[PDB]
């Protein structure tokens, strides 16, 4: 026998640890046999000014093509032939390169990984091929309607700052964009302290430290100087962009209200604020017995083909919300169930509901911790965002500490007379006015 | 494509206390929503009378 | 739950309002 | 800590149970029905079963069965493919009881109501019409339709002249004759196994022999051709796979691997596939293609994917042809076949490097073989395969009854006769 | 639908015992290889 609480408190620590530049080491041990390494690198999407906007994006595409000490195929070949898998995914504050593997491949595994970071063979040829690629990709990007909505969620959450940019960078730059300037892109932002290299599996914390590369380090200051935040707040807009387009199928709505960094206390609260709403699909086997009355009522009522709530976590800002698929005919609906949901959560929420929505948290928490990848990755990240910390264990306790009162308070300052950021994409045609979603942030009927 | 577009200029239309390209608006705007808040509360006030 | 808060709000209105108004 | 426990009962249903360190426990019953199980006047059962998975049962109703497993903030897969049906249930350590008590009702006592029944119906067009999005889906059930004569020819998607019309009886048939106790395999991926099969034993005890369905295997090759006007073609070309967990087969997917092509990196381009590489030379810029295989217990599939333009479609396909031609034309040094296994074996281990993989891959080999085998012996059988004898199996596919599908304007689509 | 024009495609399918697995569940819904 064994319970809940009790596994909680047995699983396998993580260990950080540190280079003399500051390469951060972190790593959990299950002495099973696949692994996955990463270099996690966080300067993103945010730091790039407008023409390099997709600059670190362009990296990423040329990251795996060759390096002084593997030209051509010589990355690729490499991996391949051991039965390895290289990934590269980039975001607006993250960029991150991790191998999966065999657990005795990490001789070579991290070699490579390391060797991809800084040696990167790039010539005018691989230049004015990725660019090509890129165009093409920026084509197809439009294709996707739910791409192109968040992208216009941030863009008017954060009109006018950096951070509102898009990660694949806007299509010009592309063209232009100097060969120099992936230079002082990389040189500039890739140097840790950024940087971690974590990895979780049957490896030896001892051995991954030991095997990290001391190559290049942090070329930065030792004082305040450095201190002007790189990391400056992104001004919070509360404004609405349509994009109307009748000859689309499907309308796309995200709407979301501001909220705070990585760390805060109201930050898990609101996640079981979020676990109750839910996100539901044209397929989901319960529809109408679904427990989140949102879900229940596009179920029964065809209200909506698919629907999620949000909460998109960043330093200095936050985007949260939900976001829509539905008919021409639905929009105002759909908008109103929603925000209905919203409102009735921060004045009526009651301690059953949170207790369920707070359940579904944990299990979300563990279940995507199952694997060798999800959980390097939560290791990575983890460090740029909220530290060195490896909360995993603490999250039952803190969301263990949610009485509905909790919930409801915290969810009141983030929604309640705040006004939302709007974005759709045509037929919006039915999409409310800004003011009557505005109003829909408070309580005097509806 | 999409990502070409750019959000207007709003300095013109917008205002001081949230008029900062990169800071908070949240220790801004309370107050803003309370002097908006206000006209309504005076009106209503008034009209009553 | 709130109701009751804000019941004693709206009931405290309607009072003064009488008093007052009336 | 403590490894896999299985164990065969009097009525021939296996169990196993690993008391796993962490908080994640789930539970999932595989029972043997596949789609391979219905006749002309069944299709569409399978499907119509997996979907209606919520609906009122003996001891619980369509409400406390969904509104349950939320409170608990639990799942309840459905999985089926052409043998088998997986049906899976994940939730909290301390919740499996109120969990397992679900998924017995669900799969023991489910009661069709003519009313429960009907309103699902349309829920069959939705799912297929969501599935049928991905050409790969399409084209692939079109293969399986085309390459068998009788059994697992008949697809996963319920027809689309059978929706409305599949009646509860059928259902219910369904479940009585497949869902039994022969037919079955608990796993569970944090459970006690004292406790897992006293469970066992008290609710799945239930008579029934195999193929009331119609069980038989057979391979039949032919052509099933859809015309679209998508710019880009997707086509199969296939012959008998070697058998489910016998050396022919194995020695197929070692050779498969050879040509294989299921990218190992993101944006990155296969040095290792000689399909890719051959077809590459004598192909446009854009188009992409993969080694295709697939193993079942009476018969198997193997050969290629590919997905070209309009014009190029017929030299991709014979280009990659005449690459696994020279594959049967002896043509193969020791250096690859060493990669392509270790590819495999990188893979495998992968495959089971997490819960609800591992879960997986037991719970099949339950059904295949009666225990489970450990991924040692796994990887060394893998290993036995001849250099020789992947060629040997690549020679079967040049002189094995051809079978293709295609999807898009095949105005370039060779047909069995053009290559 | 996403528009498949550059070499990105990827999608064939063959893995180990798998294959052609299609799942509904109560909550989420796919199909994979």
């Amino acid at each position: 026998t064994a319970t809940y609480a009790q596994a909680l408190q047995s699983v396998p620590e993580t260990q950080v640890s540190q280079l003399d530049n500051g390469l951060r080491v972190a790593s959990e041990q299950s002495s099973q046999p696949t692994c996955t390494v990463g270099v996690w690198i966080d300067a993103g999407s945010r730091y790039e000014s407008e023409k390099n906007n997709g600059a670190g994006y362009f990296v990423e595409h040329l990251a795996f093509k060759g390096t002084k000490n593997r030209p051509g195929n010589a990355l690729e070949k490499e991996v391949e032939s051991m039965g390895a898998h290289l990934n590269a995914y980039s975001t607006r504050e993250h960029t991150a390169y991790y191998i999966k593997a065999l657990s005795k491949d990490l001789p070579k595994a991290v070699e490579l990984l390391a060797d991809i970071v800084q040696n990167c063979s790039l010539e005018d040829s691989q230049i004015e091929k990725e660019r090509d690629v890129i165009l093409q990709e920026l084509q197809e990007n439009d294709t996707s309607m739910r791409d192109v909505v968040f992208n216009y969620l941030h863009a008017t959450a954060f009109q006018g700052t950096p951070l509102a940019q898009s990660v694949e960078g806007p299509s010009e730059n592309v063209r232009k964009l100097s060969r120099a300037d992936l230079t002082e892109y990389l040189s500039r932002h890739y140097k840790a302290p950024r940087m971690v290299l974590a990895a979780a599996g049957g490896l030896e914390h001892r051995q991954l430290l030991d095997l990290a590369q001391k190559h290049f380090s942090g070329l930065s200051g030792t004082y305040d100087e450095d201190a002007v935040p790189t990391l400056s707040p992104c001004r919070f807009t509360g404004s609405q962009i349509c994009h109307r387009e009748d000859g689309l199928p499907l309308a796309h709505v995200a709407i979301a209200v501001e909220g705070p960094g990585w760390a805060h206390p109201d930050n898990v609260a609101l996640q079981v604020a979020n676990a109750i709403i839910g996100h539901y699909d044209c397929t989901y086997g319960g529809g109408a017995h679904l427990s989140s009355p949102l879900a229940s009522i596009a179920a029964t009522n065809k209200l909506c083909q698919s629907f999620q709530t949000f909460n998109i976590c960043y330093a200095d800002t936050g985007l949260l919300g939900a976001h829509f698929v539905c008919d021409h005919m639905s929009i105002d609906d759909m908008m109103f169930v929603l925000q209905g949901q919203w409102m009735r959560l921060c004045t009526s929420a009651t301690e059953s509901e949170v207790l369920r929505g707070k359940n579904l948290l944990r299990n979300a928490l563990v279940s995507h911790l199952d694997g060798t990848t999800p959980v390097c990755e939560d290791i990575g990240r983890s460090l740029l965002t909220y530290g060195r910390r490896i909360p995993l264990a603490e999250w039952e306790s803190r969301i263990a500490e949610v009485d509905a009162r909790v919930v409801r308070e915290v969810c009141s300052k983030y929604f309640y007379d705040q006004c939302p950021a709007v974005a759709g994409f045509g037929p919006i045609e039915q999409l409310p006015d800004y003011n009557r979603i505005r109003s829909g942030m408070f309580w005097l009927r509806f | 494509s999409h990502t070409d577009i750019k959000v207007p200029d709003f300095s013109d239309y917008r205002r001081p206390e949230v008029l900062d390209s990169t800071k908070s608006s949240k220790e801004s705007s309370e107050a803003r929503k309370g002097f908006s808040y206000l006209v309504t509360a005076t009106t209503t006030v008034g009209v009553a009378y | 739950r709130n109701w009751v808060p804000t019941a004693q709000l709206w009931g405290a209105v309607g009072a003064v309002g009488l008093v007052s108004a009336t | 800590p403590q490894d896999l426990e299985f164990t065969r009962l009097p009525n021939g249903l296996v169990i196993a149970s690993l008391e796993n360190y962490a908080p994640a426990s789930r539970i999932g019953l595989f029972i043997k029905a596949g789609s391979r199980y219905e006749n002309s006047n069944n299709l569409g059962t399978s499907h119509l079963l997996r979907l209606a998975s919520s609906l009122t049962t003996k001891g619980a109703s369509s409400f406390k069965i969904t509104r349950g497993i939320e409170a608990v903030g639990g799942k309840l897969s459905v999985t089926s493919t052409r043998e088998n049906m997986a049906y899976t249930v994940e939730c909290l350590r301390d919740d499996v009881d109120i969990l397992m008590e679900f998924l017995l009702n669900v799969t023991t006592a489910p009661e069709f109501r003519r009313w429960e029944v009907a309103a699902l119906q349309p829920q069959l067009r939705i799912d297929k019409a969501v599935a049928l999005q991905n050409p790969q889906a399409h084209v692939i059930e079109n293969l399986h339709a085309a390459a068998y004569r009788n059994a697992l020819a008949n697809s996963l998607y319920c027809p689309d002249y059978r929706i409305g019309k599949v009646t509860p009886v059928e259902l219910h048939d369904y479940v009585q004759n497949h869902f039994t106790s022969a037919r079955m395999a608990l796993i569970g991926l944090g459970v006690s196994h004292p406790v897992l099969k006293q469970v066992a034993e008290q609710f799945l005890n239930i008579r029934g022999g195999l193929g009331l369905s119609g069980a038989k295997a057979k391979y039949h090759g032919g052509e099933i051709r859809e015309q679209n006007g998508d710019s880009l073609v997707h086509a199969a070309l296939v012959a008998e796979s070697a058998a489910i967990g016998s050396a022919e087969a194995n020695a197929f997917s070692v050779l498969q691997h050879v040509l294989g092509a299921g990218p190992h990196v993101k944006r990155g381009s296969n040095a290792t596939s000689s399909l890719y590489q051959a077809v590459a030379k004598g192909v446009h810029q854009p188009f992409d293609v993969s080694a295709f295989n697939a193993s079942y217990s009476d018969s198997g599939l193997f050969g290629f994917y590919t997905i070209s333009q309009a014009a190029s479609a017929g030299d991709v396909i014979k280009a990659a042809y005449n690459q696994v031609k020279t594959i049967a034309q002896g043509n193969l040094s020791n250096p690859d076949v060493q990669a392509a296994k270790n590819k495999l074996k990188a893979g495998y281990l992968m495959s089971v490097e997490s819960s609800e993989g591992f879960l997986d891959e037991v719970g099949s080999q339950a059904l295949a073989a009666g225990s489970y085998t450990p991924p040692s012996t796994v990887l060394q059988q893998i290993d036995a395969v001849a250099d020789a004898d992947v060629i040997n199996a690549a020679k079967k596919f040049v002189s094995g009854r051809k079978s293709m599908a295609a999807s898009g304007n095949l105005g370039h689509t060779p047909f069995i006769d053009e290559l | 639908k996403r528009s498949v024009l550059c070499r990105e495609s990827l999608r064939g399918q063959a893995a180990g015992r798998p294959l052609v697995a299609s799942v509904s569940l109560n909550v989420p819904a796919s199909v994979r290889y």
